[PDB]
């Protein structure tokens, strides 16, 4: 009676993994599209991760590199008036430095981090630079920003990128309003540990997300739906200069300091920050039980890198203790100062084999941003604290949303149409 | 009434669209893309060869000799063409979708042959 | 209920023109296909015309086809009718019905479900 | 009687080597030549799918049923054919192509469905 | 039955796995390989642009109206359909294919244009 009849065009898709293509300085509604959604399977992820990796790698190509000051140094305690958080935080070395000639040498001093230096043999006087022994340190170049300008994410021709704009959406399963759209917002490539900065809000409620809530080997990410604002601050005069150490190539260094030396600290509103953990317990309540306590700690051990919150401050990275934002037990104009130790030879990705001088910045540095988000990690009673580690993890807060699907224009089906 | 504005719609309606979804088909760093664009141009172009090997080329609906059979779905008219959307109906039907290639590949070399012997 | 409702013409001199047409109610009108079923005073039922839903397709009985132009308007709920030459035979009551075709993706039909009542025209 | 030997002639001219210019629209260091080729590819195929969604698939010329508005351009067919070029004539009705090539798609979405009932 | 199979059989039973060959057209390091299969698209498009231009789009196996000069062979159809391989008659008629191949486009010419007429 029926016969096949083919068409194409048919608005039909399958979940796909293809290529995405960058863009930087368009919605259709689906009105009765239901579909499901899976973030830590979102394979947009793994390109952002990638992409954000290489672009970080091109830009040092240029660059200058630092092998001719792996030399010892001479290090001698900072003549200034220095606090007690400060004492023996920064070291005052000399070298013989490379110039622009090769039968010809100079001596230069400059002002170093302790973090930054390893001493060779327990000789108080020699002390050589931490990746000397590793793979050879590169120097950023002074004339490139590490602003996080955002980018946007397009579908290639024959794919398309569904977004999810289901407000209570915790990112796993059905979305009941799906939308198509051409190409993702901008995202802010941000980089921090611990807390999330400078993101999206939650529309109506904090959210807590985990891909398996009652594991405690996952990360829980909580987005919040009011922002924390955080003041950080290196309040230190840092007079800056710099050396030829070869054919063209120069070498940035802090000279000296003026003025007192201090320790650079970040700031929150005390009732702010309390407000805010509230939320984020009765939302966690929904997950674990009514009757029950749950406590903030800071966090268990490991280095600086992930014990700490890390963050790019106006070019200069910052490694700041949180165990005063998370300490408290929840049973049934104050702010918060947290210390920040500051590092110029970083590793950025957890990797082994490079290494980025950040030169110093000429001046006293302020920068003012959001928490939109927390990462944490879980131990009656419950226990959280701070995590944060895998920077995956940051980009998935913001691409929760977005899912790759490939279109399938082919299809048949059965009418009573025949040749 | 934007691409894929139909997919929630049912078939009967969702057809209506179809030079809608046809027409957004077609449009070391850099390479990636350059990929994707040759990858997107293969895949365009099998489907392209598949409508003309079935005898359906040049057009978005294309009535064959194929009968249906009640074994790959026994749902009647009104059931499938105003009541489910594609998505639900491709998932219905996806297990028996290679066997229904192979009939309409079949179909048409008889009727290319048929012709050419009527044109003796 | 569906009511299909004539509202035709009169009396008509032979060779002259004489349009009919039919208000639709009570079901979608755009989901069907329509047409004209004529009877003679003394006579039984005739096919006359056909048309789709979408109002692009016509067919007609030969002893008209050169003279009747049937057409269709969905957004008014209208069937109509024009003849043209009325010839002496074409006296009869004009029925408005619904049925005689479907659409490729619909079940058969091939029958009338609906009729109207009829509306007469008479040819001088 | 080469690649574009007849631009400079009439339409009506113009129009009888036709086969010559569409045979001629198919044939890091190196990467930019694979872009340009991907995309003269690319090109090619979206005209070609133009007049697939038209019912102008497989042929050089092709009549359709939408009528020409003299309101597009009232010229008359010496004007436009005895004497008149193909570049002058694209200049003056540049302004009306989308909305022709919009009446083209619309026309032979309307003709398949009726072919498709009158199969049925 | 396998792509090829059909290389050592006769003219008149390779006819029959057309459909075989055809779907086995299509489908710094990495970049030669990119290379290969932007030529690979472009010859396919060169082979379906000539099948377009000579009017057999969409089809393979395609009759005209160009007549067989007995120049370019003369053995009857017996012997050609039975007693010969595809390989074989490739090589005896390959000083002719530009001469056919000008024909049929010649051929195709004229009936596009008395087709146009027709419809006036
Ligand atoms: C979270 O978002 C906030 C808001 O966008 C962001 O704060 C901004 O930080 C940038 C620095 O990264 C500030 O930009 C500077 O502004 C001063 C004053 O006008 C300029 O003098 C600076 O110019 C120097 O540096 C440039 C390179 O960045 C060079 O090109 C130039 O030649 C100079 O050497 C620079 O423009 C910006 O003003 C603030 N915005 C506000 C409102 O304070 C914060 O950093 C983000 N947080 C995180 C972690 O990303
Ligand atoms: C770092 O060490 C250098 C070298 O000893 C200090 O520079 C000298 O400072 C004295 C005053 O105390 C001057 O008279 C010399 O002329 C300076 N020498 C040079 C080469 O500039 C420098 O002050 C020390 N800085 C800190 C912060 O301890
Ligand atoms: C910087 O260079 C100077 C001069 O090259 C080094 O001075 C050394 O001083 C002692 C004291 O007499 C001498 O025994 C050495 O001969 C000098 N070194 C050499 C090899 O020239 C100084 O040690 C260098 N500083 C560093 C830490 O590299
Ligand atoms: C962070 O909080 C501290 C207080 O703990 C602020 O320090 C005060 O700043 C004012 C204005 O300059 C001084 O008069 C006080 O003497 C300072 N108090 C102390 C204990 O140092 C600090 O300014 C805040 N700021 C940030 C991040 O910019
Ligand atoms: C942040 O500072 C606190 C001190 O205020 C450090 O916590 C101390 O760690 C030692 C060694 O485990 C314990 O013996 C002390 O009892 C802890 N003090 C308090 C008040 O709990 C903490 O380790 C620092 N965190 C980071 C990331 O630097
Ligand atoms: C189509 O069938 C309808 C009844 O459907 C019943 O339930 C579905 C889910 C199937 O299991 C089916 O086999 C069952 O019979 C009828 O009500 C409807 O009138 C039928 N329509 C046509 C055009 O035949
Ligand atoms: C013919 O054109 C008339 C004039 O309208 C103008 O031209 C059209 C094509 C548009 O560009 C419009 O914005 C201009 O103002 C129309 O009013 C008329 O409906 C058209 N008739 C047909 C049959 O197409
Ligand atoms: C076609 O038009 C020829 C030229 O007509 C004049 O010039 C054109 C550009 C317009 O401005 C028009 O209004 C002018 O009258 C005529 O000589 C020729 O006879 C016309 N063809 C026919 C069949 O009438
Ligand atoms: C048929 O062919 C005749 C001979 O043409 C010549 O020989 C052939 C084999 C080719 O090499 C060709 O290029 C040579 O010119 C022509 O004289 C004759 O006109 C052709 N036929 C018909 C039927 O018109
Ligand atoms: C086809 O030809 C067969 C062989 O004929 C001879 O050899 C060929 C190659 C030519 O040179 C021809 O002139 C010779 O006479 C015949 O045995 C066979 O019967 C022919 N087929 C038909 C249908 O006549
Ligand atoms: C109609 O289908 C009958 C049973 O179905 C067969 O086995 C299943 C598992 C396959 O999915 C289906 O495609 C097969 O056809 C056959 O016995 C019968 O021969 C088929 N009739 C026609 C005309 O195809
Ligand atoms: C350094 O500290 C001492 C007190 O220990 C103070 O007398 C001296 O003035 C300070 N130096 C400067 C430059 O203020
Ligand atoms: C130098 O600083 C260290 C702390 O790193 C301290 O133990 C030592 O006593 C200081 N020596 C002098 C001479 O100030
Ligand atoms: C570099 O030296 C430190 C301090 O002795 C040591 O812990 C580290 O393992 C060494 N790294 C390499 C690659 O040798
Ligand atoms: C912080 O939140 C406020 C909310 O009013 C917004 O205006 C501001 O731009 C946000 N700042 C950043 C850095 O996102
Ligand atoms: C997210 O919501 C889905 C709803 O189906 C539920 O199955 C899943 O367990 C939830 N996960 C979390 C972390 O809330
Ligand atoms: C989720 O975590 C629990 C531990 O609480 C484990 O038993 C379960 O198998 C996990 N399920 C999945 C799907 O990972
Ligand atoms: C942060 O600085 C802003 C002004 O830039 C001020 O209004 C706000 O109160 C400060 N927050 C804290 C915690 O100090
Ligand atoms: C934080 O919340 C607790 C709730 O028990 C309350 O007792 C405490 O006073 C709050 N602190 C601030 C700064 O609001
Ligand atoms: C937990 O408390 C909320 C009110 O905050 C209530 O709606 C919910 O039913 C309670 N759940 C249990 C298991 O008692
Ligand atoms: C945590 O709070 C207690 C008071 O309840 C205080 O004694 C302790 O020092 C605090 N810990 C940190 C790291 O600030
Ligand atoms: C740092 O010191 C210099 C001395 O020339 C002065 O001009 C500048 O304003 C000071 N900057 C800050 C932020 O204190
Ligand atoms: C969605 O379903 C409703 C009925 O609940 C219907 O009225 C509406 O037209 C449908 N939307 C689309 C795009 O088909
Ligand atoms: C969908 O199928 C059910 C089967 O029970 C039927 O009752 C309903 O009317 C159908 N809806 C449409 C739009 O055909
Ligand atoms: C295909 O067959 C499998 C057999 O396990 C079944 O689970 C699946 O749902 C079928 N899909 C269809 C009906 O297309
Ligand atoms: C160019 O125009 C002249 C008339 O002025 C005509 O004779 C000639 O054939 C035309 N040439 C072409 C290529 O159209
Ligand atoms: C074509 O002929 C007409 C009528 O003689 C004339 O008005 C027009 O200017 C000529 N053409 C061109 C293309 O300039
Ligand atoms: C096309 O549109 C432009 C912009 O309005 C106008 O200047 C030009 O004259 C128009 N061309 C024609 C042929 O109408
Ligand atoms: C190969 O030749 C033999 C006769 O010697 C024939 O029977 C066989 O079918 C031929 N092979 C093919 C593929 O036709
Ligand atoms: C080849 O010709 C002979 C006669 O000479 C005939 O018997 C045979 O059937 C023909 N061949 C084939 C391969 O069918
Ligand atoms: C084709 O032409 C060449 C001369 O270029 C000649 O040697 C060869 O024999 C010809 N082919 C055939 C099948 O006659």
């Amino acid at each position: 009676n029926l016969w096949v009849t083919v068409y194409y065009g048919v608005p039909v898709w399958k979940d796909a993994e293809t290529t995405l293509f960058c863009a930087s300085d368009q919605e259709i509604h689906l009105e009765n599209v239901t579909e499901e959604f899976n973030m830590w399977k979102n394979n947009m992820v793994e390109q952002m991760h990638e992409d954000i990796i290489s672009l970080w790698d091109q830009s040092l190509k240029p660059c200058v590199k630092l092998t001719p000051l792996c030399v010892t140094l001479q290090c001698t305690n900072v003549t200034n008036n220095i606090t007690d958080d400060m004492r023996g935080e920064l070291k005052n070395c000399s070298f013989n430095a490379t110039t622009e000639l090769r039968n010809k040498r100079q001596k230069v001093y400059s002002l170093f981090y302790r973090l930054d230096i390893v001493p060779m043999g327990e000789n108080s006087t020699n002390y050589r630079l931490i990746n000397c022994n590793t793979s050879a340190i590169t120097q950023a170049c002074p004339k490139v920003s590490f602003e996080p300008i955002p980018i946007h994410y397009c579908a290639p021709a024959g794919f398309a990128i569904l977004k999810c704009k289901d407000k209570k959406f915790n990112g796993t399963g059905p979305c009941p309003s799906v939308s198509t759209v051409q190409c993702t917002h901008g995202i802010k490539p941000v980089v921090s540990t611990q807390l999330l900065l400078n993101g999206s809000l939650a529309e109506e409620e904090v959210i807590i997300r985990s891909e398996n809530i009652t594991n405690n080997a996952k990360n829980i990410l909580v987005q919040l739906n009011t922002p924390v604002q955080i003041n950080c601050t290196r309040p230190n005069n840092n007079t800056v200069k710099s050396i030829r150490i070869g054919p063209g190539q120069a070498f940035y260094y802090t000279g000296d300091i003026i003025g007192d030396i201090r320790q650079a600290h970040c700031n929150v509103s005390k009732a702010t920050w309390n407000e805010t953990l509230g939320k984020v317990v009765k939302q966690l309540r929904k997950h674990f039980g009514n009757n029950t306590i749950i406590r903030f700690a800071q966090s268990s051990g490991g280095d600086l890198e992930v014990t700490t919150h890390s963050f790019n401050c106006g070019g200069e990275f910052f490694y700041c203790n949180t165990s005063g934002l998370f300490n408290s037990t929840w049973i049934s104009n104050d702010s918060i100062t947290l210390p920040c130790r500051i590092k110029q030879i970083i590793n950025m990705w957890q990797r082994i084999g490079q290494a980025m001088y950040a030169p110093p910045i000429q001046g006293v540095i302020r920068c003012v941003s959001n928490i939109t988000g927390l990462i944490l990690t879980r131990d009656t009673t419950e226990t959280f604290r701070p995590g944060g580690g895998d920077m995956r993890d940051n980009w998935r807060s913001e691409l929760y949303k977005y899912k790759v699907v490939k279109i399938e224009p082919l299809g048949v089906a059965p009418t009573r149409c025949k040749r | 009434l934007g691409f894929l504005g139909a997919a929630g719609s049912t078939m009967g309606a969702a057809s209506m669209t179809l030079t809608v979804q046809a027409r957004n088909l077609l449009s070391h760093w850099g390479i990636k893309q350059l990929q994707a664009r040759v990858l997107a141009v293969e895949h365009y172009l099998r489907d392209q060869q598949l409508l003309g090997i079935w005898g359906c080329s040049g057009k978005l609906i294309c009535c064959t000799n194929v009968p249906w059979n009640s074994s790959w779905s026994n749902r009647n008219l009104s059931e499938i063409w105003d009541n489910m959307t594609w998505l639900q109906w491709d998932k219905e039907i996806s297990n028996y979708t290679q066997i229904i290639y192979g009939l309409l590949e079949e179909s048409q070399n008889q009727q290319e042959k048929n012709e050419q012997d009527l044109l003796e | 209920e569906v009511q299909l409702v004539e509202t035709g013409g009169g009396l008509v001199q032979p060779g002259g023109s004489l349009k009919l047409s039919c208000r639709a109610s009570g079901y979608t009108f755009s989901s069907f296909a329509m047409s004209w079923v004529r009877q003679a005073p003394g006579k039984g039922l005739e096919w006359v015309s056909l048309i789709n839903d979408r109002g692009g397709l016509t067919f007609y009985v030969d002893s008209v086809k050169g003279r009747f132009t049937i057409s269709r308007d969905n957004s008014k709920n209208t069937l109509s009718l024009q003849m043209h030459s009325l010839r002496d035979g074409d006296t009869a009551v004009y029925y408005c019905a619904t049925g005689g075709m479907s659409s490729a993706l619909q079940s058969s039909k091939y029958y009338f479900d609906f009729w109207g009542q009829g509306a007469l025209v008479t040819v001088s």
